[PDB]
């Protein structure tokens, strides 16, 4: 608990995670009305916090002395007024649009760690899977003002901030979700359900996936070196019961080939079959089943609960990992959780400097001063935008 | 060459039904009776019964569409020159704004129904109807040189909607068809059910629709337009309060629904 306060009395920068939520140096009803909710050691859980401003936020904060505090939505009314109000009268405006990933949804292919266990082998399936999002967010959605964060322990959260991200609906934001969410079933026993011929954005996430997919998954997790796993995960995914029946027995047969040798059996083993004039449209099929094993194995796995609604909480920012110790930090797509300061180490570093700038959580502080100060200028340059357009 | 050279209640409405749909826009105007009033309303009121009901069941498009056609000809009826037709229509859907603008549940209840029974109606329509409706309405297409630049990308999206929902299994028609077919850009929040789905391209937050698809836009805008109008109706009810002889037949409407 006293580390905790240390912490937040020394290290949790408020002033720019108040400069994100608010919208604003000066405060607003981005801030006044947005709920807080906190945690704390006891097991005790409180909603419906709000902060009138930055030092408001810090006090209540430090007083408190949570392990973690977790962002909601813009409401209507203050949230900390809400005893003022009946429960229908509190109503939500905004919330930015916050996507989820975790690496225990890659288990299904992983093999350096499983569960919870982390390790920079197996964060290249996050570092793509934020490499297509981004791409997503850019290019389809035209978002700009948005941040990736690591959640502490095992998974990374991209808090996107625009402010036609921000007034979507609980309908829009499922919609949105739907949009880029491609592998909505995690169960490996059936080939996807996508149809063909592609949507461009399947076209450009599986372009972008293939020259990753020797390296990662044939060579780096080798998942289906086990002959019972390529049974149960490879094979289902193929269109042919004829080609599903004579790798498998030819893998019974010759047991223990890697995944690369695996993959290179299926079009071996596929040409031998499938010779005649239909050897073309078998081809074709062969390829579009590789292809849906690529999205299946290396596109984005999403949390929904996180996105499909306005009025969720999810941990804040700059939180503490209670059984890590690591810092909730800002990331990009080179980030690895190896990379992330603890909390004991930042008191260490603290101790020995005197100075937040001096230790290792200031490249990160870096990296959010500027991306508020961007979502800043951005929001202001829409506001002149918008008087210009009434004029 | 050689060349030569109360009625306004009837023009009303022989305006309104040119395009034989409305988004039921204007105040009516003169007088009916009593009887007709309730039973205009029940008449309505019987067919988007069947059409929640159909709607709570499951069924499809379809389906409905073959169960409730035959009803129009007995109580609603459709595509008619007849002004009675035309005001028995229009003064059904302005009753059922009173009884339904009492509260949240009946008003969403009654804009669903509503705008599945335009839904319905809309597909009945011979497309140069159609295109008059949107049109009177006064509801941006791209560019060619703007489709001839996405023109792999919107080709990709839509080549499966082509096939499975025009019926085009020959690429060289789905081909023919896409270089007939014209796109509209908008910003992708106006079509999120078909952003989920997939069915339209997405670039820099602008989402491009072909012209055969859309009508959801149309629909919804109907959709819209009649919750404002019944928030409106509901501000207003304490002056239809002054006459007591419609109450009871109102709170009889409502009741089949509560």
């Amino acid at each position: 608990s006293s580390d905790m306060e240390y912490y937040y009395k020394s290290l949790y920068p408020f002033k720019h995670i108040f400069n994100w939520l608010n919208h604003s140096p000066k405060p607003s009803r981005d801030m006044i009305n947005r709920e807080f909710a906190m945690a704390f050691r006891s097991g005790a859980y409180k909603r419906y916090n709000s902060f009138n401003s930055v030092q408001d936020f810090k006090a209540q904060i430090e007083k408190a002395n949570p392990d973690r505090f977790e962002i909601g939505a813009i409401y209507n009314k203050p949230p900390r007024e809400r005893d003022t109000l009946l429960k229908s009268e509190l109503k939500a405006l905004e919330k930015e649009l916050v996507f989820d990933i975790d690496m225990d949804d890659y288990d299904a292919f992983r093999t350096c760690c499983s569960g919870a266990q982390v390790c920079s082998k197996c964060w290249k399936f996050i570092s793509l899977a934020m490499k297509i999002t981004n791409t997503a967010l850019r290019e389809d959605f035209g978002y700009k003002d948005f941040i990736w964060v690591f959640s502490g322990r095992r998974g990374a959260h991209c808090w996107v901030s625009d402010k036609r991200a921000r007034a979507l609906t609980d309908v829009q934001r499922r919609n949105v979700l739907d949009y880029v969410n491609v592998i909505r079933d995690r169960n490996t026993d059936k080939r996807l359900a996508l149809k063909r011929p592609y949507h461009p954005h399947l076209a450009r996430s599986l372009e972008q996936l293939k020259p990753f997919f020797v390296s990662i998954m044939l060579e780096e997790q080798n998942p289906w070196e086990d002959d019972q796993h390529a049974i149960q995960t490879l094979l289902p995914a193929l269109y042919d019961k004829q080609l599903i029946d004579s790798l498998k027995k030819y893998w019974l047969d010759n047991p223990r080939r890697s995944s690369k040798e695996k993959w290179n059996d299926i079009d071996q083993i596929a040409t031998s079959l499938f010779k005649g004039p239909k050897q073309d449209s078998h081809i074709i099929k062969l390829r579009e089943c590789k292809e849906d094993l690529v999205l299946m194995t290396l596109y984005p796995k999403l949390d929904v609960e996180v996105t499909k609604q306005t009025i969720h909480l999810l941990k804040a920012p700059f939180c503490i990992h209670p059984a890590t110790g690591n810092v909730c930090v800002p990331i990009d797509e080179s980030f690895a959780p190896e990379k992330a300061p603890k909390l004991i180490d930042l008191q260490t570093e603290m101790e020995k400097n005197n100075d937040v700038s001096l230790t290792a959580l200031q490249p990160f502080i870096n990296q959010f001063q500027a991306y508020v100060s961007s979502l800043l200028k951005n929001e202001l340059g829409s506001v002149k935008r918008e008087r210009e357009d009434d004029d | 060459m050689f060349r030569q050279s109360s009625e306004e209640e009837k023009k009303l409405y022989a305006r309104l039904y040119e395009s034989k749909l409305s988004f039921y826009d204007l105040p009516p105007q003169g007088e009916i009776t009593l009887e007709q009033f309730e039973i205009w309303a029940i008449d309505r009121l019987k067919i988007l019964l069947e059409i929640e009901s159909c709607l709570s069941r499951n069924k499809s498009i379809k389906e409905i569409e073959t169960i409730i056609k035959p009803q129009f000809q007995k109580l609603l009826p459709f595509n008619t020159e007849s002004l009675e037709d035309r005001k028995k229509d229009y003064y059904s859907h302005f009753i059922l704004r009173l009884c339904f603008c009492r509260s949240k549940e009946l008003r969403e209840k009654f804009v669903r129904a509503e705008t599945f029974l335009f839904k319905i109606r809309f597909n009945m329509l011979t497309s140069t109807d159609q295109t008059k409706f949107v049109q009177s309405l006064d509801l941006q297409f791209i560019s060619n040189e703007e489709k001839a630049e996405l023109s792999h990308q919107l080709y990709q999206t839509v080549s499966a909607s082509l096939q499975f929902q025009l019926n085009l299994n020959e690429e060289h028609q789905r081909k023919q068809y896409f270089q007939q077919e014209k796109f509209i850009k908008l910003p992708f929040e106006n079509v999120i059910e078909l952003v989920g789905n997939r069915l339209v391209f997405l670039k820099d937050g602008y989402a491009y629709l072909p012209q055969f698809q859309q009508l959801n836009l149309l629909s919804n805008e109907f959709a819209s337009k009649l919750n404002q109008e019944l928030i409106k109706t509901y501000q207003y009810l304490p002056r239809l309060n002054e006459d007591d002889r419609l109450l009871p037949i109102l709170n009889h409407l409502s009741s089949g629904y509560t």
